[PDB]
């Protein structure tokens, strides 16, 4: 799976992490920051790998 | 009938120089001859 997203060249280089891997609460909730990447399934599954 | 221990370091001896390649001006481009 994605961990985290780059947005940008040079100088935006946040390197937003996935709400898969980032800093959870005790419950399970995130406390920083993240992204979402929302994916239209296709064939040959390859649900981040595949073609749009 | 002797089995050396094998140990787990792995020497490497080699340096890279420096990347100067931020300071640079960088641009993401397209589809070549811009």
């Amino acid at each position: 799976d994605v961990e985290s997203f780059q947005y940008g060249d040079e100088a935006g280089k946040e390197t937003i992490p996935s709400f898969t891997k980032v800093e959870k609460n005790d419950k399970g909730r995130p406390i920083k920051n993240y992204a979402f990447m929302i994916v239209k399934p296709s064939i040959n599954g390859a649900m981040n790998f595949d073609v749009q | 009938f002797f089995t050396p221990q094998v140990l787990a370091l792995e020497v490497d001896c080699n340096i890279e120089c420096a990347s100067l390649l931020d300071l640079y001006g960088q641009i993401e481009v397209s589809r070549s001859t811009f």
